[PDB]
């Protein structure tokens, strides 16, 4: 066992965002032919 | 550069039925195809883009997405379930690059309701309320059977545990406790047998 | 005495993966060291990154 | 007296429960009834007793690990973590926490597999915590009076089609 | 005469674990023949469910002059 003054439980990995940007939305284009 | 139309067309040149319109590039262009109405897409559809890549295979309703659906964004990322108004609302499923599953509810785009995120590297879960795409308040279930209830922090605090009660399988100690801001785990008692938290 | 193993090699990420977690050893070579962090690895390699 | 008294109160409860779960997996195998029902009782045991959060009998992708029973021929797989496994199959298709275990069901005076018995805690479902030993044994005990009983049903579906 | 003997031939048709090949091919055309949604008897487990003793009264029941 290291024995430093230094250690804590592990944080449980950041859930991955959207692909939304920090936001953009791509539209379906709607135009008439 | 008007968009070429194939398929059955109603007066006017509004298309009415089951066929393909592709669109003019600015990279090809997008392309749709499917059941369209008076100029407007309504039932099931299936739009590509062209620039990004994006294919969406689902319902359509007045022009915008509507009902259950399944995209596949320009990232592999692959979102199943229920859209309202072109965006992501109601019950679904959502599949990550990187793996990481998640089955709950959406609410403008975002993890919001009741869910479960299960990572894909270590096989955690996560399983509880969501609010804004993070995790509220539940249970973190490791890999074999050791677990932390209580409350997380939100978006803004990356989803960590802030105070609740580990217990551990290995050696079957449950501790109550918090944690403090540099991280280190602060215990209010001594830690003592107990058993899994089973809400 | 008696019988006596080899370790095998060591990975960087048997190394990376040792930094985070704080175990007693059991005594056995044939052991999970943890769920989490994830340890990728049984007792042995546990053993082998703490050397 | 009062510590001496205590400690015989626990070991006559511990006894007393021992003694109702053998006795409720010694009634399975006198039941006489249509295979599919024996196979619904011996479920409904196993979930009252044990501590298994659900208990499901059956009559390139990986082959499922319960085919190991098959194939090998061994009558009783325990999976303590389906996390280490790759082989276990997952019927709502989200990984799952938790241990499995599988007895199958063999007939006596032969080798023939008819059924399997498979209990298993997956959260949120189920403790997800490994199955105890006396669990286990309860299982392994339903699984071989299910199969005397399934014994007795080919044994009188025989005689009656031969009469 | 098929009706005759529905109690025993649901009885013996229950016991059986196994798919006996034949039988259950002539079963199935039956259940198609007798309208049946023909997505749950697809395999003999969810057949099953569907021979009991209201089978043999159907047989009688349905039209033999309907085109």
């Amino acid at each position: 066992i290291k024995a430093g003054g230094e250690w804590s439980p592990c944080p449980p990995p950041p859930p991955v965002p959207q692909w939304g940007a920090p936001q953009l939305l791509l539209e379906c284009n709607d135009l008439p032919p | 550069p008007q968009p070429v139309w194939e398929g059955p067309l109603d007066e006017d040149g509004k298309p009415h039925g089951l066929g393909k319109m592709e669109y003019p590039p600015p990279k090809p262009g997008d392309k749709f195809e499917g059941t369209m109405e008076h100029g407007v897409r309504t039932g099931k559809g299936t739009y590509t883009w062209g620039v990004s890549g994006a294919v969406y295979t689902g319902d359509y309703v007045n022009g915008k997405k509507h009902g259950k659906g399944k995209m596949v964004y320009p990232d592999k990322g692959v979102y199943e379930g229920d859209w309202v108004e072109d965006v992501m609302q109601g019950q679904g499923t959502y599949t990550y690059p990187n793996g990481d599953i998640y089955q709950g509810a959406f609410w403008a785009g975002k993890r919001h309701g009741k869910g479960m995120y299960h990572y894909k590297g270590p096989c955690c879960q996560l399983v509880g309320d969501w609010a804004d795409g993070g995790f509220t308040y539940g249970r973190w279930v490791y890999a074999d059977g050791s677990m932390f209830m209580g409350k997380f922090g939100g978006a803004a605090a990356d989803s960590k545990p802030t105070a609740g009660s580990y217990f551990y399988s290995s050696s079957s100690l449950v501790q109550e406790g918090h944690f403090a801001k540099d991280g280190s785990w602060v215990g209010h008692r001594d830690p003592a047998v107990g058993k899994e938290f089973s809400v | 005495g008696g019988p006596l193993q080899q370790l095998p090699y060591v990975t960087p990420e048997q190394i990376k993966a040792s930094r985070l977690l704080r175990r007693y050893l059991t005594g056995r070579l044939d052991a999970p060291v943890s769920a989490f962090p994830a340890f990728p690895g049984n007792e042995a390699n546990y053993l082998r990154a703490l050397i | 007296k009062d510590r001496l008294v205590k400690e015989a109160q626990s070991e006559q409860a511990a006894k007393s429960v021992a003694l109702t779960r053998k006795e409720a997996a010694d009634a399975l195998a006198l039941v006489t009834a249509e295979p599919r029902e024996l196979l619904e009782a011996a479920v409904k045991l196993v979930k009252q007793h044990t501590a298994a959060g659900a208990a499901y009998a059956a009559v390139p992708e990986p082959l499922p690990y319960s085919f190991r029973v098959l194939d090998e021929k061994l009558p009783m797989l325990y999976v303590p973590n389906v996390a280490a496994e790759e082989r276990v199959k997952f019927f709502r298709k989200f990984p799952k926490i938790g241990s499995y275990q599988a007895c199958g069901v063999a007939l006596p005076a032969s080798g023939e597999f008819k059924a399997l018995l498979a209990a298993d805690t997956l959260f949120p479902e189920g403790s997800g915590q490994p199955l105890s030993a006396d669990d286990r044994d309860f299982v392994w005990e339903v699984s071989q009076s299910l199969s005397r009983a399934l014994e007795a049903v080919q044994a009188r579906a025989a005689e009656a089609l031969a009469a | 005469l098929a009706s005759s003997h529905s109690d025993a031939t649901l009885s013996s048709l229950r016991n059986m674990l196994s798919v006996p090949q034949g039988t259950y091919h002539v079963v199935k055309a039956l259940l198609h023949l007798l309208g049946r949604p023909a997505a749950s008897f697809s395999t003999w487990k969810r057949a099953h469910s569907h021979f009991s003793p209201r089978l043999f009264e159907d047989m009688a029941a349905y039209d033999a002059t309907a085109e």
